[PDB]
């Protein structure tokens, strides 16, 4: 019913990198077409496009686009106020930013300048993550390209908006993809995500009214909008709809990148791209459908669940980045989620107790299941600590930390019963 | 617990000289004045329904905050009906 | 040891560090790129700036130019710097090879890959050879997990200049010994995926979306 | 007695003591220990312990001893905001 | 494995206690109301002696 | 009486839980750092007249440090003898270590 | 409902007063005040660990949560700012399972060294623990250790009893002026100090000890000297100044 | 020293800082120890978890015993 997009309305027509991705072949692939007349439109009128596009966040949170842009005060006050774009991703998975960036940069800059005009902003910054290097030259070389063009700075088109653009980038961390955190490491501190009764849209980059925004969402603002917004909205269900690109990875037999439209089951997904499992679709074991941070799913949800926000959700689960790591019966989910435990204690800040503490208590139980060294009130103990975990901490990170565990508990708890049981039977026998 | 001759005598009693009472699982407590506290000791051992005909004890509390410091406290007992009382007032050095 | 200073012969603050006149030139840029009075937004291309000019580690001496240049008390760079993980702070080889580890990358081969590169080198994790060419170690996800297993290679030989951190993907042990082995010699192998069947971050064999030429969008009346 | 300067609990302030001021104590010429004279060397800091000043004073007045009431220092209160820990900087 | 004090804190979990201050007016108005009874009177903790031998329970050995 | 570590330093940290807890107030403690930064006691005496020999300091050390040996002929001639400090239980320890030792394990057993 | 510690509020103007419940009785409040002050001005304290008046706010140990209505999640006292007809609630399961765990993390890597601890009897880790914490321990893998790091002739430092608060980063940023001390390292692991061998040198150097919670920072010269219940306290005032 | 000296006056007999001193430093192979007192953790002292990053031996703190890192 949903999917099978076509080339013409696929967005990001130069994912692989086939054709020219500089200035020349963005003009020869249709962009900075009318950009002067979209910035002539109006920043209320960019707003209403994307408030009724019905486009949603694409790191994750979900949250409107079009709300979170309109969030940004109408008044200019003294305070110049600022456009951030994540390009900071670091969540198990996820590649999809990383080949926006690489072949397709004038989008994205031509996102950042529409997303600037239409929350108001003087200035953008786009904070690359430390490890993409070429991506950051070819965004350098695009940003140099647009410069000489005229395309970006004092005039950005025959209309009078003052817009700058500048990249900045990390140096590998995951928490910095957190918008606060990433605010904080963009003004020279450590990567320490702040609390939030003073919103980014209020106090955010220096104290500034700042907006941070996803590569994909801010890379297709520009197409939906020369496209009409009910074009995106016809692909899709209800409120979540446009075109997601997913990263399928895993134990699929040819892994791939590829924009389709939403809300595709995931089976179709798996196996009409990508190619399917490795051993067919009986040997799938659990699907991971968003990035790390989200629970897995086992084989029985897969086989009819939708690749979107509200179907993922409507299971115990969540969307995410929409990058799917699948594995078959061949590995151990146990040993995964001990590993993706293992990178949250790595990757915390570890500036609020339940994370800082909690990350490496959740790894040394999962490494002590993985063997089978535990008991049966230590995996409820375990539930219990990620639900401890889970909703006293400083942001999203707990939560992330926290979800496959819980996830690993609800639905593979069997595995982890026979494991337990058998270490016992050993140990008894020794 | 066994709280039916201090509700009985909350019932019967005379109400002038009850200043308070409280009901407790650590024991039933009655607080009163010093002008009366013969006269309700009188009702409470002769009353055929509250016999507290043995007196447990008498104990002293002071408190330097309060104008009266001392408390006199009189721990009762009835065998018959088998409870606990106590019985105090609040007095001062003279 | 690894999140205080030990003092060595080497790396004290008593030996001065300074950049060469291509480093201040793009020093002069990058604070250009920030407003004046919040140049300690500067404080991470700086450092990068340093690690890639001092042969891939950042000396203390480094730390305290760094904080003088964006005019803040040494402890906030030397917090900076411990903080983020590629920044490294400890004498690396010339080569750092760097290993993913990370779920997506470990159910396909990064343990086995891991493995390998001990094997062959001789030493253990985050330890230079004794020659001190190589030093290899792992971190987290690094992007491009869809592309099989990877390795980073940070090459600090040339300096400041022709420093690369090329990625390689699609790698079987085999394939990272003959990297490395590539490495060593001195020719540069060409980075990137390399299974020469499919396309970067695309479907091994053919593509099965974008197969025909991108046209302008038919655009809205405006 | 004023809030220990250690630790941020407030649930021994309030309480209102009489010191008496009792420094005779030397060192035992046997074993060292700390030797006294005066009978109110701890009961003040240890048995007697009032509700409030006004009550200190009635029982100072009562027992007939000179006394003298020390102001006690409170804290005040201001308002504070995480908005304000970040704050902007004016224009270069 | 399931440590929870909030729970079994038995020392600090109790009723706040509650106090009431009766006027002439309620006491006036609990005289009126209550009533006496045969049933409402306290009952009589009665005891009295049996006089039985030493060697009547469990035949002087159970214990 | 006060134990020692098989390697023979003292077993007695300046915790000063002993007096802490001790119902008779029979234990005076003083302490300063050593000089290789280590916390030790620099005065410990214990009041023979005094303790009540109730054994809270010997379950309250966290280091099973101070112990109430098994010994209890010790009836002496003069007060002055009967205040101990210490020294004297330091040696005290050493002379019957080994009996404490083998009555620790049998209550530690039964703790 | 006297406010706690006798504190008296200081209103910046008697127009603006937002009546704000806490536990069920409201009271009074200025607007910026927040979440946390507004309960003490109620009368209830909150637990907190790296919440100071004179310094700033952050949420570092996430353990003075309490229970607004209209959230799904608990809020840190510490740094909500107090809202008009906002119902908070301190008494809660919610509150007192967070609290729990709160305290069940900052323990779980907390050295067992509190009698060699010169912070006996005044340690806010024992006695938070003792009034909110549970009563056991589930955690009985290995912990971690860090190195002590050597501040002067003053401050001697015991950096496994850290519960790193950040309480004493800022004051040396905030109050004492020279920036010295700060909080390094990413993780379950992350040291505090100075990078190189910096002995901290300034006239309130001494402030650091008092204000660290648990026995991390203790006065050297007073290195294990007495306990506190021993110390009897006399208010006094100093004349080596004027 | 002034410390043994001040709470002890035998002079004749091994002080327990001596002792201490000439007992030789624990080689052990990881980077963390748990130092427990002796061979039964119930009868030693409580457990104390050290690092050994520095070169110089670190002292238990209990029981001081002196733990070095292997390598
Ligand atoms: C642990 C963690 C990881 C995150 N990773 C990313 C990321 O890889 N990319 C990203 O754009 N935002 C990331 N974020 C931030 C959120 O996705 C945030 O909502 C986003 O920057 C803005 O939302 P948007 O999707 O509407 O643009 C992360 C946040 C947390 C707490
Ligand atoms: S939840 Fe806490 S510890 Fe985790 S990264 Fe976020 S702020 Fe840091
Ligand atoms: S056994 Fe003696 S020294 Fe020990 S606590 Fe009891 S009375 Fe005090
Ligand atoms: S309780 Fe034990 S360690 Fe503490 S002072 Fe007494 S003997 Fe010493
Ligand atoms: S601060 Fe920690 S180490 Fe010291 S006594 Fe308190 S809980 Fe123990
Ligand atoms: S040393 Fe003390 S005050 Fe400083 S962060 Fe650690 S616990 Fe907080
Ligand atoms: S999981 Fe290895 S690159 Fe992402
Ligand atoms: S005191 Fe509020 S979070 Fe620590
Ligand atoms: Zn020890």
């Amino acid at each position: 019913h949903f999917g099978g997009l076509k080339d013409e309305d696929r967005i990001f027509t130069n994912l692989y990198g086939l054709h020219d991705p500089f200035l020349k072949g963005a003009m020869k692939r249709g962009d900075w077409y009318r950009t002067k007349d979209l910035v002539i439109k109006g920043t209320d009128w960019i707003v209403n496009e994307m408030k009724k596009s019905g486009l949603r966040g694409r790191g994750g949170a979900g949250f409107p686009s079009g709300l979170k842009w309109s969030f940004m005060p109408k008044v200019s006050d003294g305070r110049p106020s600022y456009l951030v774009v994540n390009a900071d991703e670091s969540e198990p998975g996820t590649c999809k930013d990383r080949e926006i960036m690489r072949h397709d940069p004038h989008k994205l800059l031509e996102g950042c300048l529409i997303a600037g005009v239409g929350m108001r902003a003087t200035a953008a910054y786009i904070y690359i993550r430390g490890e993409y290097v070429n991506e950051r030259k070819n965004l350098e070389k695009a940003r140099q390209e647009a410069y000489a063009a005229g395309l970006l700075g004092k005039n950005a088109c025959g209309s009078g908006y003052d817009f700058d653009v500048h990249i900045h980038f990390g140096a590998g961390a995951y928490i910095c993809g957190e918008e606060t955190a990433l605010l904080e490491s963009l003004e020279g501190k450590q990567g320490k995500p702040r609390l939030k009764p003073p919103f980014p849209a209020n106090a955010g980059l220096y104290g500034c009214p700042t907006t941070v925004t996803n590569v994909e969402t801010v890379a297709v603002s520009p197409t939906i909008l020369r496209r009409g917004p009910e074009w995106f909205a016809g692909f899709g269900r209800k409120n979540n709809a446009g075109t997601k690109l997913f990263c399928v990875s895993g134990h699929v037999n040819k892994p791939c990148t590829v924009e389709e439209e939403m809300s595709i089951p995931l089976k179709e997904l798996i196996e009409r791209h990508c190619g399917g499992v490795r051993g067919g679709w009986d040997n799938l074991l659990a699907v991971i459908p968003g990035g790390s941070s989200v629970p897995l799913l086992p084989k029985s949800i897969c086989d009819d669940v939708l690749m979107d926000y509200d179907a993922l959700k409507a299971v115990q689960s969540g969307l995410g980045t929409a990058a799917v790591i699948v594995m078959d019966k061949s590995t151990d989910v146990v040993d995964a989620i001990a590993r993706l435990s293992y990178f949250y204690k790595h990757e915390s800040c570890g500036q609020c107790t339940p994370c800082r503490e909690g990350t490496g208590w959740l790894w040394t139980i999962m490494e002590r299941m993985k063997v089978g060294n535990a008991k049966l009130e230590e995996i409820d103990m375990l539930q219990e600590l990620t639900k401890q975990i889970e909703g006293h901490t400083i942001c999203a990170l707990g939560d992330a930390a926290a979800w496959p565990v819980q996830g690993l508990i609800r639905h593979f708890r069997p595995e982890l019963e026979r494991r337990i049981r058998e270490n016992a039977e050993r140990e008894l026998l020794q | 617990d066994n709280q039916f001759i201090f509700k009985y005598s909350w019932e019967t009693l005379p109400k002038k000289w009850v200043k308070k009472m409280e009901r407790s699982e650590h024991g039933n407590r009655f607080d009163t004045k010093t002008d009366y506290l013969f006269q309700l000791l009188c009702f409470l051992k002769l009353h055929t329904y509250t016999r507290v005909q043995v007196l447990i004890d008498i104990c002293g509390v002071d408190y330097p905050s309060r104008k009266r410091r001392f408390e006199v406290v009189y721990n009762l007992l009835s065998t018959r009906y088998n409870s606990r009382i106590r019985v105090q007032t609040s007095a001062d050095e003279v | 040891a690894l999140n205080y200073h030990l003092d060595s012969p080497d790396n004290n603050p008593n030996l001065p560090w300074e950049f060469t006149e291509p480093n201040k030139a793009k020093v002069t840029e990058i604070l250009s790129h920030y407003p004046s009075n919040y140049k300690q937004s500067a404080v991470i291309p700086l450092l990068d700036l340093a690690q890639q000019q001092h042969g891939g580690w950042l000396p203390v001496s480094a730390m305290n130019a760094v904080a003088n240049i964006i005019e803040v008390p040494p402890i906030r760079v030397y917090e900076v710097a411990t903080f983020y993980s590629m920044f490294n702070r400890a004498k690396v080889g010339k080569y750092h090879l760097l290993v993913c580890g990370t779920t997506p990358c470990m159910i396909r081969g990064s343990r086995g890959i891991e493995e390998a590169l001990l094997k062959h080198l001789g030493v253990k994790r985050n330890e230079v050879t004794p020659d001190g060419l190589f030093s290899v170690g792992e971190m987290e996800c690094m992007g491009c997990c869809v592309n099989a297993p990877m390795i980073t290679v940070a090459d600090y030989s040339n300096g400041s200049e022709g420093y690369t951190y090329n990625y390689y993907e699609d790698v079987t042990p085999e394939k990272v010994v003959e990297i490395v082995e590539k490495l060593r010699k001195g020719e540069k192998p060409p980075h990137g995926t390399q299974n020469p069947l499919r396309i970067r971050s695309g479907p091994e064999g053919g593509n099965t979306t974008l197969l025909g030429e991108p046209k302008p969008p038919p655009c809205r009346d405006l | 007695p004023a809030r220990t300067a250690s630790q941020q609990g407030s649930g021994k302030v309030g309480r209102w003591k009489i010191n008496f001021l009792s420094t005779q104590k030397w060192e035992n010429p046997l074993m060292g220990w700390t030797s006294t004279g005066d009978p109110y060397a701890h009961v003040g800091d240890s048995a007697l312990t009032f509700d409030s000043a006004e009550a200190a004073k009635a029982f100072a007045e009562k027992h007939g001893w000179e006394y003298s009431v020390k102001k006690r220092h409170t804290p005040l209160l201001k308002v504070k905001s995480y908005a304000d820990n970040f704050k902007w900087k004016g224009f270069p | 494995y399931d440590i929870k004090y909030f729970s079994r804190d038995q020392r600090r979990n109790r009723p706040p206690i509650r106090r009431t201050v009766l006027k002439k007016a309620d006491v006036e108005k609990l005289a009126k109301e209550q009533t006496f009874a045969v049933s409402d009177f306290p009952p009589v903790y009665l005891n009295s002696a049996v006089e039985e031998d030493i060697n009547a329970i469990g035949g002087g050995y159970q214990g | 009486a006060l134990r020692r570590y098989p390697t023979g330093e003292e077993r007695c940290i300046a915790c000063k839980l002993c007096e802490a807890i001790c119902p008779a107030q029979a234990i005076t403690i003083e302490a300063e750092e050593r000089e290789d930064g280590s916390r030790r006691t620099t005065r410990y005496d214990i009041d023979m007249t005094k303790c009540i020999y109730c054994g809270f300091c010997q379950e309250a050390c966290p280091v099973d440090a101070i112990v109430e040996g098994p010994n209890f002929e010790f009836a002496t001639e003069t007060h002055e003898e009967l205040l101990y400090d210490k020294e004297k239980l330091l040696e005290n320890g050493d002379r019957w270590e080994t009996e404490i030792a083998e009555n620790l394990r049998s209550e530690s057993l039964y703790r | 409902r006297s406010p706690l510690a006798g504190a008296r509020v200081h209103f910046a103007n008697p127009d603006d007063a937002i009546e704000v419940f806490v536990d069920g009785y409201p009271v009074k409040i200025p607007k910026g005040m927040t979440v946390l002050q507004a309960c003490e001005v109620a009368g209830v304290d909150i637990p907190r660990f790296c919440y100071h008046s004179r310094l700033s706010i952050a949420g570092n140990c996430r353990m003075c949560l309490v229970e607004v209505e209209k959230s799904p999640k608990p809020v840190a006292s510490c740094a909500m700012p107090a809202l008009p007809g906002m119902k908070i609630k301190t008494d809660t399961p919610v509150a007192k399972k967070a609290r729990e765990g709160v305290m069940e993390f900052l323990l779980m890597n907390h050295p067992l060294d509190c009698p060699i601890c010169d912070q006996g009897g005044e340690c806010d880790l024992q006695d938070q623990s003792m009034a909110f914490g549970s009563d056991r321990g589930r955690f009985t893998e290995v912990k971690r250790s860090v190195v002590d790091k050597n501040l002067g002739p003053l401050v001697k430092t015991v950096m496994t009893r850290c519960i790193q608060c950040t309480r004493c980063v800022r004051f040396a940023t905030e109050v004492a002026g020279v920036q010295d001390l700060g909080m390094l390292g990413r993780g379950s692991g992350e040291e505090i100090g100075t990078y190189v061998e910096k002995l901290l040198t300034s006239e309130l150097s001494g402030n650091v000890i008092d204000i660290c919670p648990v026995g991390a920072l203790t006065s050297k010269p007073f290195a294990f000297k007495a306990r506190n219940w021993e110390l009897k306290g006399t208010e006094t005032i100093d004349v080596t100044d004027a | 020293s002034n410390h043994t000296a001040k709470w002890m006056q035998d002079t004749s007999k091994k002080s327990p800082m001596e002792l201490i001193n000439e007992v030789p430093p624990i080689k052990v192979e990881g980077r963390i120890v748990a130092c427990e007192g002796d061979t039964n953790p119930a009868l030693g002292h409580p457990i104390e978890f050290i690092c050994l990053d520095l070169p110089e031996p670190a002292v238990c703190k209990y029981c001081g015993l002196r733990y070095v890192q292997d390598h």
